[PDB]
DNA sequence: GTTTTTTTCTGTCTCGTGCCTGGTGTCTTGGGTGTAATCC
DNA sequence: GGATTACACCCAAGACACCAGGCACGAGACAGAAAAAAAC
DNA sequence: ATCAGAATCCCGGTGCCGAGGCCGCTCAATTGGTCGTAGACAGCTCTAGCACCGCTTAAACGCACGTACGCGCTGTCCCCCGCGTTTTAACCGCCAAGG
């Protein structure tokens, strides 16, 4: 598999075979889909690395989809890049505003 | 029909969005501009389910109509 | 003996930012989504996960609007919510012309 | 039986590298082949209005890492495009 | 590189035919022409690979305007696509 | 009718809309009725929006659609409106909005 | 003279820039402001005018809207005067952080 | 240089009034400086890097139109 | 201040042509649905 | 009633052959912005 | 401050159930081989982006100065919080039913 050919851990051949039968163009190069497979690995390496440490706070084995929308709430560029986006058991950031909290 | 809002239910929507202290006329615009969400919402998703020939709403459906408003849901699928 | 106003409220904030299971339970929404479905083309069958699916976009949205609204309250120099701070928000945002 | 797809297996192989000792619900599994769809398509997307305003029906990798430094913000981005880029290295220096 | 400016000039004679128009008038209206007509396309696209359709037929064409238009603009066009379809398969 | 826009008795060019969808990587095959179908919608919205303009138009006696015109007839349209949302005009401006608090009482 | 306590100069401009065509912010600072923030990603880089012209067009029109909704937080806040925390509060509910 | 403070003034009053606002605060200009600023360093990023692919030292306003597109503050008039 | 009502000088636009390039007529063939039967 | 499949049928893809429109460029005219009285 | 006492946190506990290992398939990735033109590249040409300046002028800047909305305060009055009391959909269940 070219992907243990660039020694990566994503499907090289199913990323192009799903390039084709997008009409994403007329023709596929050699590589492209490497560089792509690549760019996931990092991505999901990042997302989930935050979502391993939000494990961690919470001491918790099994990841679940609350530490996944707090570490989207957490980092900077992530949530700006998901500001669009919701997930399922997702709620929001534990805020309050102090103004209301009594004196 | 749409009185099967509670008062106590759009209270936890406060709740969870983290609001304090409540009015009156609130809880009758809460169920008017949640009817005009789902209005849409289900318009477009029929008009999916219209052109897929079939009798059942697909949850698939559901998930691009809420693409098409631009409201992408991850979790279910999509 | 009474307690104090306002109290309550805050601490089941704090206890309601904890579980993100659905607030609004599932028979009585079910039915006012159907009787929504009923007027395009006469009664269509659902998937129960799609059901989930317009349960959780519904009650995230709410919450979301929620939040900027309890926000322009803030900005307002009050605590309580108006239904012209969520026009205000509503007119900001451009769902209603 | 139609076979369904899935990409659990691949960034489960990934959880595992970066965290040995951690476990993961399904749902959220899902979620994760959910976002791997929706970045995909952005990109593809994206590389679609690559080749219509390039007149050019060709992809290659320069075309995604113009692409991922389009929809992406920076810092994140620039490590991405370094990891790409290394990798694009190690495979085309070898066969 | 073609515009679409006699278009635009029969349709206005079909319509208010004492009708004048600037140059940048023209301009905005074929920005606003291929906006919409991108949008409905790439609709139709995920149409096709949202059902797995090897093609694309008239009816994708209606219901991705219903998806797109709201309901008396969209009613009004698919009679209007239907009536040309009517005329066109007559001859 | 040599032309299929004769046999549609329309005004657009739908060749030109079929190579499109060809040139377009957007399905693989293109059937015959979409295009025509897809054109004549596009023929019904320009006629449609060209009314607003026209009468948006002739409300100042002038013979010539500006781009004020444009935005006038939209803004003054519902569907049109929340058609155009997060869409703005060159040469647009905005509509004359003059709250009550403002004028002398 | 003729001084008038105020109430006719800025509604009056205001009919006058809402009778009004064309833009607000003259060219040259703003093209040179441009090239200052470009001169920072890649060197040396040329332009056509018209392009520059779509800027200051969608520049005019995002701080129109600005505006705004700004106005509308100030009429809630029972005030003319603005705020600068109002401009905060658009852009939060905006989502343009 | 310092053309952020080309800004003046006068030209934010004109905003001001065709966007309608009738009263001025003193507070208010430099942070409409900063915002119109990021506004601007975000859209001529994406331009320059569109015109980094485009492998061509000079940026067309169909780069920009396109570019625009892509942050869904979606211009006409110039065509793209 | 608003706005109206005269010339004027005046910028664009519509008429007017020639060049040309995409648009059109039609067979083969094939796959792409059309539809129906059959699971589930 | 939707998913699967299978036999049908049938006209698009192309490939070539024939073609009047489509647009670039000009011209002269023609709707039009303003100059400036000039009321309310 | 300060005590009593609600409210919540947090620690074994067990249970049960689905995450994860695991294992035998088969179909798309692969491997290898064969046309082909899209594009990487060389190079031609004329446009337009740039820089500069002189002249014109309208546009900004500073200040003089009143002044009037913004705001802190006040009193007040009222109407949501909340805790209590009954409510009604709603759960599974079942014994008369007849029949």
């Amino acid at each position: 598999t070219r992907s243990s050919r660039a020694g990566l851990q994503f499907p090289v051949g199913r990323v192009h075979r799903l390039l084709r039968k997008g009409n994403y163009s007329e023709r596929v190069g050699a590589g492209a889909p490497v560089y792509l497979a690549a760019v996931l690995e990092y991505l999901t390496a990042e997302i989930l690395e935050l979502a391993g440490n939000a494990a961690r706070d919470n001491k918790k084995t099994r990841i679940i989809p609350r530490h996944l929308q707090l570490a989207i709430r957490n980092d900077e560029e992530l949530n700006k890049l998901l500001g669009r986006v919701t997930i399922a058991q997702g709620g929001v950031l534990p805020n309050i505003q102090a103004v209301l909290l009594p004196k | 029909n749409i009185q099967g809002i509670t008062k106590p239910a759009i209270r936890r929507l406060a709740r969870r969005g983290g609001v304090k202290r409540i009015s009156g006329l609130i809880y009758e615009e809460t169920r008017g501009v949640l009817k005009v969400f789902l209005e849409n919402v289900i318009r477009d998703a029929v008009t999916y389910t219209e052109h897929a020939k079939r009798k059942t709403v697909t949850a698939m459906d559901v998930v691009y109509a809420l693409k098409r408003q631009g409201r992408t849901l991850y979790g279910f699928g999509g | 003996h009474r307690y104090r106003p306002g109290t309550v409220a805050l601490r089941e904030i704090r206890r309601y930012q904890k579980s993100t299971e659905l607030l609004i339970r599932k028979l009585p929404f079910q039915r006012l989504v159907r009787e929504i479905a009923q007027d395009f083309k006469t009664d269509l069958r659902f998937q129960s996960a799609a059901i989930g699916a317009l349960q959780e976009a519904s009650e995230a949205y709410l919450v979301g609007l929620f939040e900027d609204t309890n926000l322009c309250a803030i900005h307002a120099k009050r605590v309580t919510i108006m239904p012209k701070d969520i026009q205000l928000a509503r007119r900001i945002r451009g769902e209603r012309a | 039986r139609s076979r369904k797809e899935s990409y659990s297996i691949y960034v489960y192989k990934v959880l595992k590298q970066v965290h040995p000792d951690t476990g993961i619900s399904s749902k959220a599994m899902g979620i994760m082949n959910s976002f791997v769809n929706d970045i995909f398509e952005r990109i593809a997307g994206e590389a679609s209005r690559l080749a219509h305003y390039n007149k050019r029906s060709t992809i290659t990798s320069r075309e995604i890492q113009t692409a991922v430094r389009l929809l992406l913000p920076g810092e994140l981005a620039k490590h991405a495009v370094s990891e790409g880029t290394k990798a694009v290295t190690k495979y085309t220096s070898a066969k």
